[PDB]
Parts: structure tokens; C-alpha cells; sequence
């Protein structure tokens, strides 16, 4: 009654079975959608760069001059 | 593996400590989204520090200029309204995520051995947060700020031997005045850096013993590195928190506030409803519920005594409450009681709120007085349900 | 699939090109969102803006 | 055979590697005390450089 | 080395674009 | 008092719920004892046979994997689960008794917890 | 050794890092007192932080109240003159101790490998000290304070394309008024904590690569633990420093300053003699000596470039100056040049001081340009002096 | 290059170095820190154990004297060989091997770790 791991090691098979509970497999012959994930991440990076730019500008220009002195200068 | 020549710039001594403790620190592979709150309180602290520095470039701690200076930041400074709303609602967010942090710890019994030092440093951090938020809230010098400062600092004269002496020393005079405002400003500036240090010690202790997990079991069998598996999880947490914070900044910037603070402080008039911020409300409620104000201060001390005494209880070998139905129900009752007690704090001190707050405090302390009993009784479970 | 792979081979072979693309896309998307939100604002609250009051220049 | 072999230069090597190695999927088979061998995402990320 | 020069030039272009996007000197750029 | 599920309906319900939970995650009640928790459990696990300790580690790894995947054991093995079939309480009791004797008459602790 | 039961508290995980890095760190057995100067600089930083906090409990960052607030600290606050004199003269002693630290490093060539990172972090630390002391000196708001702020901020206009924009942005409103005062108070309060972080990184890098010794030789043969052997040496240094600093506080507290800072700032008139504090005088003298203010700013940048470029020299095999007569003489000439340069900065631009400064700064850069030549020739030495 | 036996200044420099080095009982090669160059490290690894151990003994003696604030007695100062080097040839050989290895497409056998 050889153990499960020993039987798996000693008998390699091409009919590999994964979990497929919350991640469904692609059919065995199919190209990998590698580009689509990269473009999704690209949109996210668009957003992240825009947010970083916003925050830096907001702080720096908060340290800038104020409407009070701008109106005072005549 | 002889390091004759360089392989990876991550493993070089310049980046080796960061490599280990951030990129390569092993964490259990089953952590849920409840650990992102620990990851997120630090972000809230950083936001508070940065916005506070840029605000302090515009605030004047005098008693005749504090309110007008805050309004100057509101109106004249470009983007100043963003800074001030960020600082205020960010204090609120900091406390929200820290409460979620604490309550996850309570649910999963993360305070249990061997993380007693983690929990105790967390309690010290909580003290620092409370003091910082209070002394900072006194800064804008509104009616609520002035009178809350007066009431709370005057309620430090309950100590028997010294009392009035400590109160006079703390006030810098005979009443909350310019000296107290300046002192509070300096202390408010200083304390967050001690808070950063305490957070670093907190993280160092946790990394000494490693993080818990929902099952509460030993988890050195199935572990994965922090980056990138938990970096992306915390990223989802951060973006959700950013959406929440953006809602609370741009659409409801004063909902969490109290309108009476927009009145310049007037020591000759008292507002009809003196109450602290929403995140001091449970503590205030316990303090008011216990009569004989010295007894109230004693109860407030006893709250922290109980919090520090939590990790040093009896056997209670099972820790996660997923396998503890009675402790699960007790935890839910505790959370409900804390929410109810927070509601009570904002209410007046008339009936029936006095009785509702007196029962709520008793339930809150009964939670701590019942858990050791649960552990003692449950110590003998396997001998009773065994299938031999 | 084909379109995504084509744009991939266009703009995802060097990381410098990718960073330039990310920055340009962030800028263009920011400006487009600005324009769209402004059009929604104009559509929603019409007849309230500053350059709409009938007597804007008659206080002299 | 020799002509085909020495008709391979540096540019040809780069082109073939970019066809076969750059950002492709690896297949790993390991056994033994491999509790310190990096996981799949590690190798899959190492198949490209962000400096260039 | 030529490949390194091309990569450095492209990275300089990317950094210049990033700085331009951060500062937004569209008004300043007369030439 | 000593309240067992035979003489207590509430204890019967409690045991039923614990059995249901442990069967869902497929790990015995003794597997919940953390070696880092007590350091007496650490010694008791050091004294147990390697087959038993390896089975404990395998069950814990399976439970953690199921927890990450957000799923439970399939109903077959769930019906094949045997919680409360203890393997550690006797050894833990022996270790604690030995520690109590050593502490009671002279003696230094054989092992101690670091600070912290 | 299996750590079954705990022997010593110092080896427990709570005090293990502290144990190693403070008590058990092996140190060369032949260190003189200048390593004590390094520790003394650390103590001076702590003193500055504490006295600054307690001073900021009484300082109003407004233009109409700063000077009178400082006079409040001197006259009304209980023992406030002690706090203010301690802060000012402690800035002075901090700079004295850091200068002795730097010059010991130069003499014993401690910047050489493998302590390049230590030296570079030291240069960053020096920049932070300069900025902090400058913005702090702006705070009392006197004649020297206001006019020095004006001049040193307005020389930032030398940048080719964005000079004027940076000057106006830093000024906040076309002058050095209230906005600049608040800005400088916030920055002066913030910077010392970054300075503490930089000091900790400095010490960490040094502790990575051990510590040099008066011989410059490998020193892993005879090494002793830091405590108690070097704690007592540092204690002797600290007590002597305390006597020096007490001489300065109580008997001659205004010698290290200028009398023009006791006049309230009046942007209309200009004091006849505008100079920075004594510890900025060498830099001021270099900048003033080289005309064409763009050239002056470039020259200051060049000074810091040379300071950062010391560690990365080619041969430099023999380290200590005890076995380098030529370099010993060069170092003493450089020190005399630095003292003369500092003296020149307090003098007017009338002749001959222009010639003297234009020679002294050139000699400074000459020192920084003739160390590699000595290193190469010394690398050539051994195959010529052989006695056989 | 006119250093030895033809330069009065170089003769004076040699005299001063001999005085100082013999005063501490060191040699010139002992001034070469292994941590400084990482070629001195390889040379010291390749040198015989007796030579390396003598170097370490001389270094320990010099550090002891530097701590005590005193010099060698006149007898041991007389019995000194400050310039009887032992490291220059091995160091030059190591440098030459490094030179050819970098000359024709080779990885360094050791690199300095970034601190
Ligand atoms: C009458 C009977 C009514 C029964 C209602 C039961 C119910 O609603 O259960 C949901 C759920 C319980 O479902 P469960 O899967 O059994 O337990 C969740 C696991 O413990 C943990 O599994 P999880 O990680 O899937 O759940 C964690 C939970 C985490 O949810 C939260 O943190 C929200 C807390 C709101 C208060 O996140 C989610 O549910 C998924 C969305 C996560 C988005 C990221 C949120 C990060 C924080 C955002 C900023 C906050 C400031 O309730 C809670 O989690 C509370
Ligand atoms: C540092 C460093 O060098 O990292 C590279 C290193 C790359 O991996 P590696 O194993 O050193 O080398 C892989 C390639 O052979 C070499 O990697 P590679 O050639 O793909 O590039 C690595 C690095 C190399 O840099 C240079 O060569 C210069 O260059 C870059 O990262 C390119 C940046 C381009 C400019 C972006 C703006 O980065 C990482 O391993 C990831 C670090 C992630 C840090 C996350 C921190 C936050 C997470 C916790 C939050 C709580
Ligand atoms: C053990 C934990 C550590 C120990 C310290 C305690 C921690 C407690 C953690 C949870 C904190 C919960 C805080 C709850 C705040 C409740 C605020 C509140 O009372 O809001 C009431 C308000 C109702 O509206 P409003 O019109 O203001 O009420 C009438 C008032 N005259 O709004 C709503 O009802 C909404
Ligand atoms: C309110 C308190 C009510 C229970 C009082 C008795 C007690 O404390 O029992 C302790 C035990 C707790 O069980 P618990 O830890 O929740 O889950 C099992 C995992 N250890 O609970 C039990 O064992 C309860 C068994 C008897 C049923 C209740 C009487
Ligand atoms: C007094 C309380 C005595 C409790 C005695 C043991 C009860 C054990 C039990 O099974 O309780 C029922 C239930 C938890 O069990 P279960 O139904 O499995 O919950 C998950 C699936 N619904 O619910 C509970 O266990 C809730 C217990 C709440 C206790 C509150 C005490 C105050
Ligand atoms: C402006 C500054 C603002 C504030 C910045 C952050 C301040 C942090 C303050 C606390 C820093 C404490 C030290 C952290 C770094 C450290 O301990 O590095 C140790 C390492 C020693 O070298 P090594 O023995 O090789 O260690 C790696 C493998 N053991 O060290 C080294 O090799 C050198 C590390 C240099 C710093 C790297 C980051
Ligand atoms: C050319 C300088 C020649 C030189 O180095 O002369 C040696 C002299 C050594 O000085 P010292 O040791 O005091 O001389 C006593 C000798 N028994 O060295 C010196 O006097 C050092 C002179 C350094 C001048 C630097 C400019
Ligand atoms: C060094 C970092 C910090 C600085 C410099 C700082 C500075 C300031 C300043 C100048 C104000 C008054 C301006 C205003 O009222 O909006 C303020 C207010 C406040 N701060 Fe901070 N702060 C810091 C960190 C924090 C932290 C960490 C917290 C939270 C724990 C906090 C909580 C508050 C609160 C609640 C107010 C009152 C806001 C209001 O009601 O207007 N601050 N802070
Ligand atoms: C400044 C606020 C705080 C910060 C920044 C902070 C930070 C962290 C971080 C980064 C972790 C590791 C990540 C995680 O496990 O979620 C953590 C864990 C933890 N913290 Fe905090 N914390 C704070 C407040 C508190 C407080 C007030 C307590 C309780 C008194 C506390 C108790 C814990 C516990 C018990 C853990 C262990 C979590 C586990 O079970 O693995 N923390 N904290
Ligand atoms: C905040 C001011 C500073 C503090 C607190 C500080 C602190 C220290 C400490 C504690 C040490 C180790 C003990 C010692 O060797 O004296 C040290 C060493 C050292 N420091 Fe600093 N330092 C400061 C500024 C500087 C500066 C400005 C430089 C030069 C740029 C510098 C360069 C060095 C060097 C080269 C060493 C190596 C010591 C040796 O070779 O034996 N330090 N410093
Ligand atoms: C966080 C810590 C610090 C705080 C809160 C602080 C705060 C202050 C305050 C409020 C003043 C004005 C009071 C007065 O006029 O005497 C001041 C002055 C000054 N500070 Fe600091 N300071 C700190 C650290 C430092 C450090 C590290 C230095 C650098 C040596 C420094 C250098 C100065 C100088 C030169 C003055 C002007 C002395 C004078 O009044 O004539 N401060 N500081």
C-alpha cells in the first residue's frame, strides 16, 4: 500500500489535474493571454501615476504663494 | 554559498535588511484582508505626518491668531482646503483602521502567546494616538476644542495627593489659555515621531515571532514570501481605503465633525453640548457612567489595565475563535457593546442614558473578567468529547 | 487577442518605451476625464454659472 | 553544417533568444530538499529585464 | 556598447517626458 | 463539575459544532495546540513518534491550503474525518506532571521562554 | 550552546540587538579621544532636540510676536534664559564637535575604503546640520536673522533657468515675511528628526565595517568590547565637554553671536555688516571670494562634490598620517587654510581680503586635488626603498 | 623617476619612514589592509601561513604599543627590518592575473560588496 506521494513520484502522467475551484483552467491547447493582463495593469499604472502627480503638485503648490500676498502686491 | 562575487543587489548589505524584512519575510499563505488594516494604519500615519507638516507651515499657535490662521489655510492658500480636510478626516481614518486592527486581534486572539509584547506595544501606541489626536484637536481653538480641553485636563485633578498641582503645571497658569495652546502645539508636533518609533518596535516584535492566521494553528509548514503575494493584497486594501477617504474628503468633509468648533473660543460662554470627537466617545461614556469622578478616572485607568492584562491569561490552548463558538458569541457581544457605548457617549447625561451606560461599562469589563474562565473550563475539552 | 498581441509587440519590448507610454496615457486619460466631467457639469447645472447672471455688469 | 553554424552571429543569437526566451513560460520540475527553490512567479518574472 | 547607448538615450527620453509631464511647461515652451 | 455530552444537551451541541468545524477543515483537535504557545506542547511533540508528528504537520498543511483556497474538504474525506481521536494529551499531561514535580522539589526549569 | 533556559538578560531577544551594538561591539584597543568626539556630537544633537522642544513650547512663529516671544522666554519663563542660551550655544558646540569629528576623519584618512558609505552619509549629515541651523537662526527674527535669510535665500537665483521661480516659491510672496517665518519654523522643527535618522544610518554603516584606529592598520587582532572600556573614555570626554559648555552658557553667552540680532527686524534700513553665524563663515568666505554669484553657487556645489569625491580615490594604500609625512604636512596646511578662510568671511570685501580669500579657496581645492598624486607615488614607494 | 640614491628629499623621506615604522615595530607591507583592496586579501590568502602569522603578530604588537602610548625598546628598534617586504611580489602577480582576466572576457573572481 505505497503512499500517495510515492505513487505520484514513481508514476508521472500527462493527465495533470489542478484544483479549478476559483480559477478555471484553459483548454490544454490554447495560447496564453499574456498581453491582456499587461494592458489591464497598464491602465492601473495610468491611474497610479496620475494620483502620484496630483499629490506631489498639491503639496508643493500648497507651499507656494497665496492669494493674500498675490492681491497685496500692486 | 561563498559570496565571492555579487549576485543580487537585494542581497547586498545596503539592501539586505530591507530584502529580508520586507521582500523575503515569510508569511502564512492563508491571511485574509484583515491584515491589510495593520498594513494600512502605517499609511494613515504617513499621510497625517506629511499633511501636518505642510499645515504647520501655515498655522500660528497664538491665541489671537489660531482660528484666523486655520481659515487662512481654508481660503487663501492654494490647495489649503485639501490639506486641512485631509488632516482632519485622516485622523478619523487612522482611528477607524486602528480600531479594525484591534478588533481583528481580539477576534483571532492574536494577543495570546507568544505575542504579548506585540499587544503591549500596540496598547502603548494606542495611548500615543489618543494623546496626539486630543492635543491636536485643541489646536484650531474653536468652542469645542477649548471647552473639551478645559473639561478633560481639569478632570486630571482627581488624583488625591497632587491633583491641583499637576493641573496648574499642565495649564501653565490658572485656566486653558495661550500658554496651554502653545504647549499643546509643540507636543502635537513632537508626539507623532515617537509614534513612528513605537510602530517600528511593534513591527520588530511581530517579525520576531511571525504573524498569526485565521485558523490560529502553527503555520511554518505552508508559508510564502511577503512580496509580491501580499504586496498586491495590501495594494487592493490601499486603493479601497483611498476611495473611502476620497469620499470622506470631497463629499462629506464635515460629517464626522462637530459644528460648534467653527465658533471662535469664548471662555465666558459654554456650549450646550461639550463632547469629544467620535473616537473618544466610548472612553468618555465609561468615564461619565461611573460616578464620583475620581472613580471615573480609576475606571479609565482600569480599561488600559485590562487591555494590558489580556495577553497574560490562563491556558486557553485553542486561540482562533473560528473553533470557539462561545468565545465567538462573546466577541460579537463585545463589539456590539462597544458600538452601543460609543453611541451613548454623544448622548446627554440624562435618563435613561445613565443606566444604559452603567450597564454597558459592566458588560465591557465582564468580557475581560469572563475569558480566563472560558479558558480554564475549555482546558478539559478533549477528555470529554473523545471517541475512545 | 490579435489586437492586444499587436499593441504588445508595439509598445512592450523595452521598459523605457513602456514608461513613456504609461506617462503619455496617464496625461491623455487625465485630460479626457477632465473634459468629460466638465461636460457633465455643464449639462447638469445650466443657468447658474458666473457668466450667466443677467446683470453681471450693471452695478456701476 | 559548418556554414550554418558560423552563420550565427551576435545579432542572430539575440533574435533567436528574443523569439524563444524573452517573456515566455517556463516549465519547472524539481525534487529533493527544494523548500528554498523560488516559486513559479519568480522565474516567470526573471525571464525579462526592466532596465532595458 | 551601441545597444547600451540606445538604451540610455531611450531612458533619457522617458525621464525627460516624465519631468515634462510633472512640470507642464507648455506655456513656457516658446521654441 | 464535569459536564460531558452524555449528561448535558448543551455540551452535546457544543461538541457537535466543534466536530463539524474540525471535519470541515479536516484536522484533529490536538492539532490546534501551538508549540510556540506553551513550550510544554513543544516538548510533548519532541517526545512523540515521527510518524505521528509528520501526520500532524501534513494535516495542518492541508488545512492551511484549504483556508487559503477558501474551500472545505470534499464530503468524502469529510465523512472520513476523525476529530477528537487524540494523540497528544497523555504526553502533554506527563510532561506537565514531570515539570510540576521538578518545580515542587528544588530544580531549575528544563526549558524557559525567551523575553519576549 | 542550545539556549534552553535563559542565562543573561542581555542575551535575551529584548536586549540582544542593544547588547551586541552597544555593549559587545568589538573596538580597536588603541583609540584616542576623537572617537569620543563622535559620541559627543551625538550627545550635542540630543541636547539640541530637548532644549528646542521646550523652547518651542513658548515661541510664536508670527512676525509680530517672535522677537517679543523670545524676550518672554528670557525674562518671564522660569529658568528660560537657561533654555535659550543652551539652545544657541549648543548649536555652536554641535558645530565645533562636528568640525573636530570631520578633521580627525581627514587626518587619519577614515574616508578610505571600506568606509566610503560612512563618509558619504556624514556629508549628508553635514548638509542637514547646515540647513537646520540656518532656518533656526532665522527664527528669532532680528536684524541679522532677517537679512541673512534674505541674502542666503536670494543667492538661490543663480540657477540658470529656474532660479527666480525657486527663489519666489521658497520665499512665498516676494519677500522673507511672515509666510517665510512660519515655513522656516515648521522646517526647523521637522529637520532634526531626519538628522537623527541620518545619524543612525551613519552608525549602522560604521558598525558594519568596524572602526579605524590611529595606526590605520588592520585591527582584528587586538580588539576589546565597547563596554566598559570606551564608555568610561567617552564619559571623560562628556564631562570635559560639559565644563566647556557651562563656561560658555553662564559667563560668556553672547560672545559666539552678533549684537545686531537683538534689534527687531526692520526691512527698511540695512545693518552695515551682514555675516552668517561663525560656523558658516568658511563657506560664506569661499562663496564671497569667487565673484559672479553663479560661480559662487557652483563653487559651493564643487566644495561638496570634492567632499563626496574623497573616498573614491585610486591607490591610497597607507591610511594613517603617522606614516605619511607629506600628507601630514598637507593636512596641517589645509587646517590652517580653513581657519584663515573662516576668519576672512567676517571681514569686509575691501582689499586685501579679496586676494586672501581668492588664494585660500584655491588652496582648499588644491588640497582636494593633490591627494591622489600622493597616493600614486606612495604606491610606487615600496619597490624603491628596499634595504638589501 | 629619480627617487633612490639620487634624491636628497627621497633619502630624507626614507629615513623618516624607517624611523617611524621601526619605532612601532612594523613593516611597510603590514600597512596594507586586506579590507582596503581585496587584492591584498587574495595575496594574504596565498602567502605561507608562517609569514601571515608573523604579520599578525607584528600588527598585534604595534596595536598594543599604540594603546600603551609607548614605543619598542631601543634593542628591538635596532633589530628591525621595516622594508624587508613579503607582499609586493604576490600582490603584483594577483594584479597581473586580474589584468589578463579583465583583458579577455572574464568575470572577476571576487567583487567588493556594496555597503
Ligand atoms: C442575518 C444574517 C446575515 C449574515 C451576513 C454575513 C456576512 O455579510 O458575511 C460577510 C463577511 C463574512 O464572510 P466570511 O467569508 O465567512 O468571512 C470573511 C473571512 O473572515 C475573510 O475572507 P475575505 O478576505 O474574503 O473577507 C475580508 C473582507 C474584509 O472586509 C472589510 O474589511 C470590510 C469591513 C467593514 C466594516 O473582504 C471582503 O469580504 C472582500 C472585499 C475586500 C476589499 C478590500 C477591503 C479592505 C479595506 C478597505 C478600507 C476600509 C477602511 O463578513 C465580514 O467579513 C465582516
Ligand atoms: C532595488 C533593486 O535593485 O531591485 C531590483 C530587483 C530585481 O530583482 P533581482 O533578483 O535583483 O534581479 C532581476 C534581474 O536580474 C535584474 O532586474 P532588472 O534588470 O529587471 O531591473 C532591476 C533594476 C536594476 O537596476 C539597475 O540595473 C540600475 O532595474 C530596475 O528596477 C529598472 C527601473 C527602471 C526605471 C523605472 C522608473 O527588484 C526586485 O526583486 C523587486 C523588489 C520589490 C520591492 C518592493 C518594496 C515594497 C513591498 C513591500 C511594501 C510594504
Ligand atoms: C476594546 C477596544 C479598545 C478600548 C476603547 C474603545 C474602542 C471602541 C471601538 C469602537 C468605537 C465606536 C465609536 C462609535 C461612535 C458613535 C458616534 C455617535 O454616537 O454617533 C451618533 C450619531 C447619531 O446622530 P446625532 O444626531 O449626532 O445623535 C444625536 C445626538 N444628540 O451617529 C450615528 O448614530 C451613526
Ligand atoms: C457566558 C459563559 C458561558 C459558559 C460557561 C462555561 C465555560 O466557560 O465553558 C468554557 C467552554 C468554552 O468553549 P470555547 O472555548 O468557546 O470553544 C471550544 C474551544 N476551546 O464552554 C464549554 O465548554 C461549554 C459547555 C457547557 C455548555 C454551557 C453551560
Ligand atoms: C449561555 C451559552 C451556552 C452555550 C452552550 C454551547 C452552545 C454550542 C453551540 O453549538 O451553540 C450554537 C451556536 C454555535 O454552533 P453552530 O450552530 O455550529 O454555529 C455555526 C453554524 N451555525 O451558537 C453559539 O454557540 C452562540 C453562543 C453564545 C454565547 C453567549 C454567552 C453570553
Ligand atoms: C534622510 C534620512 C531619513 C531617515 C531614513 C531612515 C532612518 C532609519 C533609522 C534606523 C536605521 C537602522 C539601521 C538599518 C540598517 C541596518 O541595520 O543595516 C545593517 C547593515 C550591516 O551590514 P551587514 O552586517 O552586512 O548586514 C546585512 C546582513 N547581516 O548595514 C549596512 O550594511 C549599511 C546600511 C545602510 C542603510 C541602508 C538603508
Ligand atoms: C619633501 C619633504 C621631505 C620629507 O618628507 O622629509 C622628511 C620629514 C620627516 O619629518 P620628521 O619625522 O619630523 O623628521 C625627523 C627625521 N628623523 O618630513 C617632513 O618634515 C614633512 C614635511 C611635509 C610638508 C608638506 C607640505
Ligand atoms: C508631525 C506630524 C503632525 C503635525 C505637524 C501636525 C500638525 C497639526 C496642525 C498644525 C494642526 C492644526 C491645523 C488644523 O487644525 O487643521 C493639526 C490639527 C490636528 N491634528 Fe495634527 N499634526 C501631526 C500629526 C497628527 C497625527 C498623527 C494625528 C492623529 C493622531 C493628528 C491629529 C490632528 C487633529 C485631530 C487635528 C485637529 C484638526 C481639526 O479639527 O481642524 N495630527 N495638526
Ligand atoms: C499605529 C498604529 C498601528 C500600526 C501602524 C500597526 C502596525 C502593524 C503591522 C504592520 C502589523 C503587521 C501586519 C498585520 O499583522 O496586520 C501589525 C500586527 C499586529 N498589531 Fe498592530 N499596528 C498598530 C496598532 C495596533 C494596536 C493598537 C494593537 C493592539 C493593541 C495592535 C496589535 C497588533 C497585533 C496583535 C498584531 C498581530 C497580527 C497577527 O495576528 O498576525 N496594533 N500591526
Ligand atoms: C550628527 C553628527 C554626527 C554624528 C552624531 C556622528 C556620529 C558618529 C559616530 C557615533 C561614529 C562612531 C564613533 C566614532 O568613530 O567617533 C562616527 C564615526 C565616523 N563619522 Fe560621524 N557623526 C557625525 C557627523 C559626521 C560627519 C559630518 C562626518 C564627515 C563627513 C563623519 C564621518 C565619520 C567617519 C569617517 C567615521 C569613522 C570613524 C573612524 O574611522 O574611526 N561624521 N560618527
Ligand atoms: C526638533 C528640535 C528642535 C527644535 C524644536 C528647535 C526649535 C527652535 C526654536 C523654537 C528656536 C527659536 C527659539 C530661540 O530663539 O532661542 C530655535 C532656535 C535655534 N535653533 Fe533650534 N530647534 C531644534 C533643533 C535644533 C538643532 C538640531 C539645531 C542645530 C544646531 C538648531 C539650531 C538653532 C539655532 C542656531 C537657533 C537660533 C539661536 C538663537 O535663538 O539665537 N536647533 N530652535
Amino acid at each position: 500500500e505505497i503512499p500517495a506521494t510515492v505513487a505520484a513520484v514513481k508514476n508521472p502522467s500527462s493527465k495533470i489535474i489542478y484544483d479549478e475551484h476559483n480559477h478555471e483552467r484553459f483548454p490544454p491547447g490554447d495560447p496564453s493571454k499574456r498581453a491582456f493582463a499587461y494592458f489591464v495593469l497598464t491602465g492601473g499604472r495610468f491611474v497610479y501615476a496620475s494620483l502620484i502627480r496630483l499629490l506631489v503638485l498639491k503639496f508643493v503648490l500648497s507651499m507656494s504663494a497665496s492669494k493674500d500676498v498675490l492681491a497685496l502686491a500692486s | 554559498t561563498i559570496r565571492n562575487q555579487r549576485f543580487s543587489l537585494l542581497k547586498e548589505p545596503i539592501s539586505s535588511t530591507l530584502n529580508q524584512h520586507l521582500i523575503d519575510y515569510p508569511t502564512p499563505s492563508n491571511l485574509s484582508y484583515w491584515w491589510g488594516f495593520g498594513s494600512l494604519a502605517g499609511i494613515c500615519l504617513v499621510i497625517q505626518i506629511v499633511t501636518g507638516v505642510f499645515l504647520a507651515m501655515h498655522y500660528t499657535p497664538h491665541v489671537d491668531l489660531a482660528f484666523n490662521s486655520v481659515e487662512h489655510v481654508m481660503r487663501d492658500v492654494e490647495g489649503g482646503w485639501l490639506l486641512r480636510y485631509m488632516h482632519a478626516n485622516g485622523a478619523s481614518m487612522f482611528f477607524i483602521v486602528v480600531y479594525l486592527h484591534i478588533f481583528r486581534g481580539l477576534y483571532y486572539a492574536s494577543y495570546s502567546s507568544p505575542r504579548e509584547f506585540v499587544w503591549c506595544l500596540g496598547v502603548v501606541i494606542f495611548l500615543l494616538m489618543i494623546v496626539t489626536a486630543f492635543t491636536g484637536y485643541v489646536l484650531p481653538w474653536g468652542q469645542m476644542s477649548f471647552w473639551g480641553a478645559t473639561v478633560i485636563t481639569s478632570l486630571a485633578s482627581a488624583i488625591p495627593v497632587v491633583g491641583d498641582t499637576i493641573v496648574t503645571w499642565l495649564w501653565g497658569g490658572f485656566s486653558v489659555d495661550n500658554a496651554t495652546l502653545n504647549r499643546f502645539f509643540s507636543l502635537h508636533y513632537l508626539l507623532p515621531f515617537l509614534l513612528v518609533g513605537a510602530s517600528l518596535l511593534h513591527l520588530a516584535a511581530l517579525h520576531q515571532y511571525g504573524s498569526n492566521n485565521p485558523l490560529g494553528v502553527h503555520s511554518e509548514m505552508d508559508q510564502i514570501s511577503f512580496y509580491p503575494y501580499f504586496y498586491v493584497k495590501d495594494l487592493v486594501g490601499w486603493v479601497a481605503f483611498a476611495i473611502f477617504f476620497s469620499i470622506w474628503i470631497f463629499y462629506a468633509p464635515n460629517v464626522l465633525g462637530h459644528p460648534d468648533n467653527y465658533i471662535p473660543a469664548n471662555p465666558m460662554s459654554t456650549p450646550p453640548h461639550i463632547v469629544p470627537e467620535w473616537y473618544f466617545l466610548p472612553i468618555y461614556a465609561i468615564l461619565r457612567s461611573i460616578p464620583d469622578k475620581s472613580g471615573g478616572v480609576a475606571a479609565i485607568a482600569l480599561v488600559f489595565i485590562c487591555l494590558l492584562a489580556l495577553p497574560f491569561f490562563k491556558s486557553m490552548y485553542v486561540r482562533s475563535s473560528s473553533f470557539r463558538p462561545i468565545y465567538q458569541g462573546i466577541f460579537w457581544l463585545l463589539l456590539a457593546d462597544c458600538l452601543l457605548l460609543g453611541w451613548i457617549g454623544c448622548q446627554p447625561v440624562e435618563a435613561p442614558f445613565v443606566t444604559i451606560g452603567q450597564i454597558s461599562s459592566f458588560v465591557f469589563f465582564l468580557f475581560f473578567a469572563i475569558t480566563p474562565i472560558l479558558g480554564r473550563v475549555g482546558r478539559g475539552i478533549p477528555n470529554s468529547y473523545t471517541t475512545d | 487577442g490579435g489586437i492586444f498581441e499587436s499593441l504588445y509587440k508595439v509598445v512592450m519590448r523595452r521598459n523605457s518605451v513602456y514608461v513613456t507610454f504609461v506617462i503619455a496615457g496617464a496625461f491623455l486619460g487625465e485630460r479626457a476625464v477632465d473634459y468629460g466631467i466638465h461636460k457633465l457639469w455643464e449639462a447638469n447645472n445650466v443657468g447658474k454659472r458666473y457668466e450667466d447672471i443677467p446683470v453681471l455688469g450693471q452695478k456701476l | 553544417l559548418f556554414a550554418r553554424i558560423d552563420a550565427v552571429d551576435a545579432s542572430t543569437i539575440k533574435r533567436v533568444a528574443n523569439r524563444f526566451i524573452y517573456d515566455k513560460d517556463v516549465a519547472i520540475a524539481a525534487m529533493g530538499p527544494i523548500q528554498r527553490l523560488p516559486d513559479y512567479n519568480w522565474f516567470r518574472r526573471r525571464t525579462y529585464w526592466n532596465r532595458y | 556598447q551601441p545597444a547600451d547607448v540606445k538604451a540610455a538615450a531611450m531612458w533619457g527620453v522617458a525621464a525627460a517626458t516624465g519631468g515634462l509631464y510633472l512640470v507642464q511647461v507648455s506655456i513656457l515652451v516658446l521654441p | 463539575s464535569f459536564l460531558d455530552p452524555k449528561k448535558n444537551w448543551l455540551a452535546a451541541q457544543h461538541m457537535k459544532s466543534l466536530v463539524k468545524r474540525l471535519s470541515k477543515y479536516g484536522l484533529r483537535y490536538d492539532d490546534l495546540y501551538d508549540p510556540y504557545y506553551d513550550l510544554d506542547v513543544k516538548e510533548a511533540l519532541n517526545r512523540l513518534p515521527k510518524e505521528v508528528v509528520d501526520a500532524r504537520h501534513a494535516r495542518l498543511k492541508r488545512a492551511i491550503d484549504l483556508s487559503m483556497k477558501h474551500e472545505y474538504l470534499p464530503e468524502d474525506l469529510q465523512a472520513m474525518q476523525t476529530p477528537f481521536r487524540g494523540y497528544l494529551q497523555d504526553m502533554l499531561a506527563l510532561v506537565k506532571r514531570e515539570r510540576a514535580e521538578r518545580e515542587a522539589l528544588g530544580g531549575l526549569p528544563l526549558y524557559q521562554r525567551s523575553i519576549p
